[PDB]
RNA sequence: CAUUGGUGAGCAGCGAAGGAUUUGGUGGAUUACUAGCUAAUAGCAAUCUAUUUCAAAGAAUUCAAACUUGGGGGAAUGCCUUGUUGA
């Protein structure tokens, strides 16, 4: 704060940032200043971010990530082999 | 006479007239009033400020004036007003129908002096008393005790006695008795003007022929005299340093100054006033100060002061001139033609018939400067052609100036009255610019005009020619040749694109100045007296020799508006800041306020002295006229600016309330269809939908400290079963029984948002549903009237938060869904904006994007 | 001698830290004080519209 | 078109001074730089006197028949001010340093604590006309013997007491007959007494002092007057009191510490309500209502304003507004928003009408230099000194990405794609053009060229090429989009700085360092005109300058310009005193508007006083710190040579003059400036005005009235427009009725449709009539809408007023009726319970 | 031949009982004018003293107080802080 004061706000920035915050869901009238009127009526948290779709915690299912579920037992073989290959890719890609 | 519109400030630019000023003393300071007219003012003495001017005008003018130390007596026609920092607190009345001349203060005792030779005294009532009220006795002298009396004085040290002086001789009056003392002997001449000395039992006289007699009272006699050639004595007085000198003020603009130990003059000043407005009318030594102060007739008032002398050892034979020192001026003479110079109304032009322009001040009125006369140095390096006893410039008759490019170069331009070329000046500078401009067809200078930039200087000729020359250099660059009388008015509209100019053979052409080319050109009847532009809205008004304003649109290029009802030469006019008023003034001595809109006068002001110039501000606040007799600018206050002024033409009996007061209110509601929201603020749907987030994001982070002993009745604490029911529920079932609820919403609307919450929470319903069924049917009652469509469905929908589990789990009751059907039949019609707002967005989206 | 906004005129000395003795003048502040040159005398004027002719040598108004 | 006029003053909410409410709750008076700013806490509007007060307001007192404003400076001018007129009464002046006004309860008399003299004055009256002296002084109380800090009065109109830096308090009668009834001196605190007040019965009297401690004094016996009868100390350890105010009927002294604090008490009792915190800056000024349950704070050194509900322990508002500090702008898709920078860091969204900030953006570390929006006001770009360009949402009040350079850069400026792709920043240490993507947060591509910085960078809103600025004098066009990559240099002749697009998407207006600024085209590389900046300029001298303020260069070009959307004016805007409107085709300017008139700020004046000028030097430099009587005031920490940096403590200069970032409003002839005493607002919302377009001498408001009773109704609508006056329109406009809209609409000629189109577009806002509003709206697009579809940018500033009232107003009204519409279908529908 | 260099002789031209350069001093401005003084509801301003005093009111951290120090290392003797010996 001295020096950049110093040297007429000029600043030089910090090379690197790496940094975690968490953020907690308010209907976001709560996150702005205090006045008796608002711009934004939903809540801070992004109905994405509120629910990911998930793989379901049966073994007997399978959830895509686009919320088509399949069951192991109502797939064909050939269904089975698609699946289990797009599965081999994704996580290869890692 | 009285307007609607304006009302008078002011009048700007006045310092003395003639009748003589009179010096109080307040500690160690020094102040002067003089007059003005029929209202006077006070200046300090120390830098010359104007400190008070009174408060309202005499109804004469101020015949005589003194002051003793606070309060200044001022003697118009028959009274006599005691006035306390410019206001009134005291008139006193003489009864008689003669008109006072004469006034003087000493003790308990006023005196003043009618004109039929009548003496009266006023006695202060108590000694604490401090303005002198009681009539006392009425002191006459006939003719054959002495002449006219020319002056009354009292002399120091003398017990009621009052020293007299006349035409003829000296008398003394004990106005505790009443009775003439003594009388001195006959003069041989007229006597003038007296003044005390700071000698013992001595006044000074002054008489027509050139002589002071000084005359001691305790002896009777002509102790010194001292004779003047050719010369009428108009004031006297004695510098009281301690070095003896006397003053002796002449009628013919003289001030002589005696040493009256050494019996010889000193120093003569030559015409510091006017000999023909008078001369020195009161000159006076500041006590105990080598000051002295004259004030002529000539509307003005200067200092003077005695260095001390460059002797060491001889002092006071070796005795330094008078030197000039500060002054305040003003016109001599009425003036001609007048401007404002900025906007914010600070400064205004002033050239009148002393031929000497004037920068006065509406602000600060110590702030005002004679523009100097003072030619620039050519640039070309011949000499200036002029006569070598340098007189003034010819008075001015057209002024022009635009205010963008001040202090590089020359912004105002002024016509001389007949002269074939046309000057400059600069506003910053004070000064006269360093071109001159002439008109190259050897005609007068009639009108001028410069452009809004700055740039060219307009000149309008008396044979046609409009030279316009440049203001940087003074080069010419174009001349226009349309007209063949004399132009009588030019101007550049506000985007330099377009000309026009006004003739008095009646031709008002229409130039384009980007391109040289004649736009157009009309004819009007009359010839064409002057012509003001209104830059803001192209509109122009002539005035012309039927005694008739036209007003033109400079786009449109026709007459707009017409404006008859006066009846002799109109001299000048302004359109108002934003161009809804013209007012004009003219020879038949009134001064009207036309209304471009409605098309009519509605204010007519009969001023008996007749208005030359009428100026407005640029700023919307003040109006300046200028009349033919008088010598300042009175300035008149705009009431439009702090209240509404009506629009009737009303002038016609001197000599729709929408539209009058030019003011519309908004329906409340145009027909029984249409949806309305309610009157006032958006935030009122907004607030009862969001009471609940807004008051959690509202407090503070941490809880306030609080102490352990407090009130629990602390809201009630402020120091200054149908019955205890509250006024809603109560107004609710009397409009339960008629069935009827406009009563009641009018209540609803006048709830604050805080209370709304509290009150339908409040709604008191578990097993019969009354409260809930009367209140669902003050909503259905509301929408069919269509008013505060907003409103009542966030009344609706409150509900549902507050009760809709109650209604939920008490669904298909038939005495619920009675009014919810009653509302659902009813809120299905408000669909039509739904429907109405989807083709409002999705076209308006279409139609701007693609 | 120091003033201070007590009103306790105050003898100080380079050797000792405390204070050598004290002296309520007047109430309130000190505006000023003076000692005359034999040593015997002081005045002080409190901001209390008060003046005080203190004794040095006997600490005595 | 052509007169604006200074409407609104946004930001810096309070500055210096005293701050008082209405006499009822609503109307908020908070002092700001010159002018006393007038909040409506209930109904949201705001506004802001026209009038400059020359130096920084001390005190204010508003009439209690809500009349008369008195706005004073630290050296004692004094303005007159009506309100319902909103015009200047009287210029007054007061020979010595002010500290409060206050009017009688009466509302007859006014007081004036000046110096060490208590002036009593009677005020003018209002509907009696303006004069030369309406001033009459009542009486000049003398008994003080330091200067008087503060004044209250009675709650009859007949006592007046005073606290000074004096110890006493003395009690004035105002007429000379109630002297023998009061004339006794409060005395007896430690240090300066800053408050003394009136029960609700006058029997007793409350003092409050500097070092924290409250009398109670009381006609009480020991033929017996005015003991001490209880002292109550607040114990503030290293705070000190600064400003206290106490709501007789109520019994709270609301007091402000030095220390941030506040604290409030119930006086016979003295029990503690409650504490808070209101800042780490002292509280510099409290009043209350009348009715005693909204107070209101500010704290001058940030200048933040604090109205406080003690009750409901709630605030109303706790907003901040920045001075010296606002880098750059951005008036929203909406014509209701705009946000400003700062030096802080913070991005502020600040509102129009009611002028308060609705959210912050505090995630910067230090200042923002430019900020712009996109995507139909969802999105909020802004670049920063931090080494980044932030993105941020309006919907959720987030950061998308924080795009960052290679080898952390400043930024100063930025331009985002319309179409919201690609987010373009510059530099002054890199001269490279970054470019970033929206999606991925990498930088696509480093587009170079330049020597020298860049100075702004903007986005054609048609075909999307941008334009760079740079200081090696030339613009460089760059076109980004579509395997062209190809790049057009346009020399100029010095440094530009702050270019701007027109809307066509064809003309590029520069501000180059020679004053001068040019208009280019784009298809072409040549220019269609310059216009000539550098003579109408006005420029300030500063007070530790040695040059004449005629030949210096500092300010004499423009750091700003913004196009009007019509495409037709240039506002521009530098570190000058002055702003312009340049017409484009006609190429002069049209008004100039001084920014501010203080001498308090450094570049106001062409020519200072002589009498400043001792020979070593102006008596302005000449440092007063340390004759000031508190420590915190005399601590001098300004670093040697710090220009524009991070507090204002650490200048030792006055601040500048300077207008930063100037852009045109969307909806209404407005434009906002950036200032340094914060966000102007001019307007045209006035409308006195008589502009009128086509009169014939038959044409009068008479007549187009008697064509209203003749049932004439596409005439009178016309005749009205002729006189484009706004009560012949909304006499006409709300008379015709709904069988004959869509038959007048379509026959509205063309030459009228921009100013119906402003007409309703700034009418329905603010009216009750949704749906009469509508049906014009519904009737002028549908029966000629394909002749607002080519002349689109003549539109631009209407339509984009008519499709603000649909988003903010008309959809609202849908959507809680729609709220209302499925609400009641599922709970009539559905089942009922046990 | 060119001077965009210095000196110095002349002419046209501009040209009302003179012209040009340089400078000392004072005044009026340089923001918007409601008078001077004191012990100030009043008095002075030729002066407040042979009414200028009494009475009344008036004493918090039971003795808060360097928000103020250029950076390293030390501080015998001082001082501060705590502990202790003795009266």
């Amino acid at each position: 704060y001295k020096l950049d004061v110093l040297s007429s706000v000029h600043f030089v920035p910090k090379p690197a940032s790496t940094s975690l915050e968490i953020r907690v869901e308010t209907p976001t009238i709560s996150m702005e200043d205090a006045q008796p009127l608002y711009m934004s009526n939903a809540s801070s948290l992004a109905p994405q971010e509120i629910y990911n779709v998930g793989k379901a915690e049966k073994d007997g299912e399978i959830r895509l990530k686009n919320g088509v579920a399949m069951s192991k037992e109502e797939l064909t073989r050939e269904d089975k082999n698609r699946l289990r290959r797009a599965l081999k890719r994704k996580r290869s890609k890692a | 006479k009285n307007s609607k519109i304006f009302s008078p400030f002011r009048i700007i630019g006045n310092v003395s007239n003639g009748v003589p000023f009179a010096t109080g003393t307040l500690g160690s300071t020094f102040y002067i009033v003089t007059c003005v007219g029929k209202t006077f003012q006070i200046y300090d003495a120390n830098t010359l400020h104007l400190l008070f001017v009174s408060e309202k005008e005499t109804p004469s003018s101020i015949v005589a004036l003194s002051a003793h130390f606070h309060y200044v007596y001022a003697a118009y026609e028959n009274k006599v007003g005691i006035y306390k920092r410019g206001i009134e607190e005291h008139l006193l009345e003489l009864e008689t129908d003669a008109n006072v001349e004469h006034l003087c203060i000493f003790g308990d005792y006023l005196c003043a002096s009618t004109d039929d030779n009548s003496i009266f005294i006023y006695k202060k009532s108590d000694p604490q008393d401090k303005y002198p009220s009681e009539f006392y006795t009425k002191l006459t002298v006939t003719e054959i005790q002495g002449g006219e009396i020319v002056s009354l004085q009292h002399l120091a040290t003398y017990l009621n006695k009052l020293t007299v002086v006349t035409k003829s001789n000296v008398l003394l009056f004990n106005v505790r008795t009443g009775k003439l003392v003594f009388t001195s002997n006959e003069f041989p001449d007229q006597i003038t003007t007296a003044e005390p000395a700071p000698v013992l039992d001595i006044i000074a006289l002054g008489t027509v022929t050139g002589e002071v007699i000084m005359f001691n009272m305790r002896k009777g006699k002509r102790i010194r005299t001292i004779k003047i050639p050719q010369s009428r004595i108009s004031s006297l007085s004695f510098r009281t340093d301690g070095s003896s000198h006397l003053s002796v003020g002449t009628s013919s603009g003289d001030l002589i100054f005696y040493d009256l130990d050494r019996r010889s003059r000193i120093h003569v000043l030559k015409n510091i006033h006017r000999e023909s407005y008078g001369g020195v009318t009161q000159a006076t030594f500041l006590n105990g100060q080598p000051i002295i102060v004259t004030s002529g007739g000539d509307n003005s008032l200067k200092e003077y002061v005695f260095d001390p002398s460059l002797s060491q050892g001889s002092g006071d034979v070796v005795v330094q001139p008078p030197r000039y020192l500060r002054s305040r001026g003003g016109h001599s003479q009425p003036p001609s033609y007048i401007a404002f110079a900025d906007s914010q109304s600070h400064f205004m032009l002033s050239a009148s018939k002393d031929r000497s322009l004037w920068s006065f001040s509406l602000r600060k009125d110590a702030q005002s400067q004679e523009m100097s006369q003072r030619l620039h140095k050519k640039q070309d390096g011949g000499r200036v052609g002029g006569s070598t006893i340098k007189s003034k410039f010819p008075e001015i008759v057209a002024l022009a100036i635009e205010n963008a490019r001040i202090g590089e170069w020359e912004n105002i331009i002024t016509a001389h009255k007949d002269e074939k070329f046309a000057r400059t000046w600069d506003m910053r500078n004070k000064r006269v610019g360093r071109w001159t401009f002439d008109t190259t067809d050897d005609g007068f200078v009639k009108s001028v005009a410069m452009s809004q930039c700055g740039n060219f200087g307009f000149i309008g000729s008396s044979n046609g020619s409009i030279t316009i020359y440049n203001m940087q250099s003074g080069i010419l660059r174009k001349k226009y040749k349309l007209h063949k009388r004399a132009v009588t008015g030019i101007s550049l509209d506000g985007m330099n694109r377009k000309m026009v100019s006004c003739g008095l053979d009646g031709i008002v052409g229409f130039y384009d100045f980007n391109k040289s080319t004649l736009l157009g050109k009309l004819k009007l009847d009359a010839p064409i007296t002057a012509m003001v532009y209104h830059r803001s809205s192209d509109l122009f008004a002539l005035a012309l020799d039927d005694l008739s304003i036209v007003v033109i649109d400079a786009v449109t290029q026709r007459v707009v508006r017409q404006l008859w009802g006066h009846s002799n030469r109109i001299t000048a006019f302004d359109f108002s800041p934003e161009g809804r008023w013209i007012v004009s003034a003219s020879l038949d001595s009134t001064i009207r306020t036309w209304d471009l809109p409605t098309g009519g006068c509605i204010d007519g002001i009969i001023v008996d002295n007749v208005a030359t110039n009428v100026k407005f501000s640029p700023n919307g606040d003040l109006l300046a006229t200028t009349h033919v007799t008088g010598n300042g600018i009175c300035i008149w206050t705009n009431r439009a600016q702090f209240k509404t002024v009506s629009t009737r033409t009303i002038d016609e009996s001197e000599f729709l309330n929408d539209i009058d007061f030019n003011t519309y209110t908004s329906l409340e509601q145009i027909d029984k269809e249409l949806l309305t929201l309610s009157i006032g603020p958006r935030s009122k749907m907004n607030t009862l939908l969001h009471l609940d987030v807004i008051r959690k994001r509202s407090k503070p982070k941490e809880a306030p400290k609080k102490s352990e002993k407090l009130p629990f009745f602390l809201q009630l604490s402020g120091e200054k079963r149908l019955g205890f029911e509250s006024h809603f529920t109560k107004q609710l079932r009397e409009g339960s029984q008629s069935k009827d609820y406009s009563s009641l919403l009018a209540t609803l609307i006048n709830f604050s948002p805080a209370a709304v919450d509290l009150e339908i929470r409040s709604l008191n319903s578990f097993e019969p549903f009354d409260e809930i069924v009367w209140f669902i049917d003050a909503l259905t009652q509301g929408l069919k009237s269509n008013k505060n469509f907003e409103l009542y469905e966030t009344f609706m929908s409150l509900l549902f938060k507050a009760h809709g589990d109650v209604i939920h789990a008490n669904n298909k009751n038939q005495d619920i869904a009675s009014a919810l059907q009653n509302w659902e039949d009813v809120h299905k019609k408000e669909d039509r904006l739904d429907d109405l707002v989807k083709f409002c967005m999705g076209v308006a989206a279409f139609v701007t994007t693609a | 001698h120091l003033g201070h906004s007590n009103g306790t005129v105050s003898l100080w000395s380079p050797s000792m830290p405390e204070p050598l003795v004290k002296l309520l003048s007047a109430r309130g502040p000190v505006n000023s004080i003076a000692i005359d040159r034999s040593g015997y005398y002081m005045a002080t004027t409190g901001a209390d519209r008060s003046m005080k002719i203190w004794d040095i040598r006997n600490f005595k108004q | 078109k052509s007169d604006f006029k200074f409407s609104n003053l946004l930001g810096t909410v309070y500055r210096q001074g005293n701050i008082t409410f209405s006499d009822d709750g609503k109307q908020l008076l908070s002092p700001v730089g010159n002018r006393v700013s007038v909040f409506d806490l209930i109904n949201n509007k705001s506004f802001t006197f026209e009038y400059e007060h020359r130096k920084n307001i001390a005190a204010i007192d508003l009439n209690k028949q809500g009349t008369l404003l008195i706005s004073i400076d630290e050296d004692g001018r004094a303005i007159l001010v009506n309100f319902k007129a909103r015009n200047v009464l009287h210029h007054f002046n007061f020979k010595e340093k002010c500290s409060a006004v206050k009017f009688s309860p009466d509302g007859r008399l006014f007081a004036l604590a000046s110096g060490r003299f208590l002036q009593i004055w009677k005020t003018p009256d209002v509907n009696k006309d303006r004069q030369f002296a309406p001033f009459v002084r009542h009486r000049v109380h003398a008994g003080h013997f330091q200067d008087i800090t503060s004044l209250t009065w009675s709650q009859d109109s007949r006592f007046i007491l005073t606290t000074s830096k004096d110890l006493s308090a003395k009690i004035w009668s105002v007429d000379s007959e109630e002297k023998n009834l009061a004339a006794t001196t409060f005395n007896g605190h430690r240090d300066y007494v800053m408050g003394a007040f009136f029960s609700h019965d006058q029997e007793k009297i409350y003092t409050v002092s500097k070092d924290g401690a409250v009398f109670v004094w009381e006609f009480t016996k020991r033929k017996y007057s005015w003991r001490i009868t209880k002292k109550h100390f607040f114990y503030a350890n290293q705070a000190k009191v600064k400003c206290v105010t106490f709501h007789p009927a109520t019994r709270l002294l609301a007091v402000g510490f030095t220390s941030g604090e506040f604290r409030l008490y119930d006086l016979p009792d003295f029990t503690l309500i409650q504490q808070l915190s209101m800042g780490q800056n002292p509280v510099n000024t409290v009043s209350v209502n009348q009715t005693g349950e909204w107070l209101a704070f500010g704290s001058s050194k940030l200048g933040q304003l604090l109205v406080y509900e003690w009750q409901s322990e709630s605030y109303i508002l706790k907003q901040q507004g920045h001075f010296d500090s606002t880098n750059s702008l951005a008036y929203s898709p909406d014509g209701s928003r705009v946000v400003t920078a700062s030096e802080d860091g913070k991005i502020k969204v600040w509102d129009i009408t009611s002028g308060f900030c609705l959210a912050t953006f505090e995630e910067h570390t230090s200042s923002v230099t430019a900020v712009q929006f996109a995507k139909r006001g969802q999105v909020m770009f802004s670049s920063s000194l931090d080494g980044t360009v932030r993105a941020w949402d309006l919907i959720r009040y987030r950061n998308f990405r924080t795009f960052t350079g290679t080898e952390r850069i400043q930024f100063n400026c930025l331009a985002v794609d319309p179409s919201g792709e690609v987010v373009c920043a510059g530099s002054l240490d890199n001269f490279d053009i970054h470019v970033w993507s929206v999606q991925t947060g990498q930088l696509l591509d480093a587009l170079s060229g330049h020597e020298g910085p860049v100075s702004c960078l903007s986005f054609s809103q048609e075909n999307s090429v941008l334009a760079s600025a740079s200081w090696d004098k030339t613009i460089r066009i760059w076109s980004i989009f579509g395997r062209s990559q190809q790049v057009e240099p346009i020399e100029v002749y010095s440094d530009v700085l702050a270019l701007s697009m027109r809307p066509d998407g064809k003309e590029v207006a520069v501000s180059t360092l020679k004053g001068q600024i040019s208009i280019f085209n784009i298809e072409d590389a040549k220019q269609v005109g310059n216009i000539d900046c550098r003579k109408d300029i006005i420029s300030g001298r500063f007070n530790q300058d040695r040059f004449t303020a005629k030949n210096s260069e500092r300010s004499k070009f423009f750091t700003t310009i913004h196009y009007s959307f019509d495409g037709m004016a240039i506002v521009a805007g530098g570190n000058n005193n002055s702003i312009c409107l340049y017409d484009v085709p006609n190429e002069v300017l049209l008004k100039r508007f001084i920014v501010s008139r203080n001498m308090a700020l450094n570049g106001t004046l062409e020519f200072l006083n002589s009498k400043k000028m001792t020979e070593a030097g102006s008596l302005d430099l000449i440092d007063d710190a340390g004759e000031n009587s508190d420590l915190e005031d005399r601590i001098d920490n300004s670093l040697p040579g710090s220009q524009r940096g991070g507090d204002l403590s650490t200048r030792k200069m006055r601040p500048e003059v300077r207008v930063t970032s100037v852009q045109f409003s969307p909806t209404a002839n407005a434009f906002a400036a950036a200032s340094t005493e914060g966000l102007l607002i001019y307007s045209t919302n006035d409308t006195i005005l008589f502009d009128p377009f086509d009169l014939d001498v038959d044409v009068t408001p008479h007549s187009t009235v008697e064509a209203l009773r003749e049932k004439q109704f596409l005439n009178a609508l016309v005749m009205a427009f002729r006189l484009n006056e706004e009560y012949l329109i909304n006499k006409v406009y709300e008379a015709i009725p709904i069988k004959e809209i869509p038959l007048v609409a379509s026959n509205i000629p063309a030459i009228y449709l921009p100013r119906i189109l402003k007409f309703i577009g700034d009418f329905a806002i603010e009216s009750q009539h949704i749906e009469f509003n509508l049906i014009w709206i519904k009737a002028l697009l549908s029966a000629s809408g394909g002749y607002i579809n080519e002349h689109k940018y003549l539109f631009s500033t209407a339509m984009r007023s008519i499709q603000r009232f649909i988003v903010r107003v008309a959809k609202e009204v849908v959507n809680t009726t729609t709220d209302n519409k499925y609400t009641y279908r599922f709970l009539v529908s559905t089942d009922g319970s046990m």
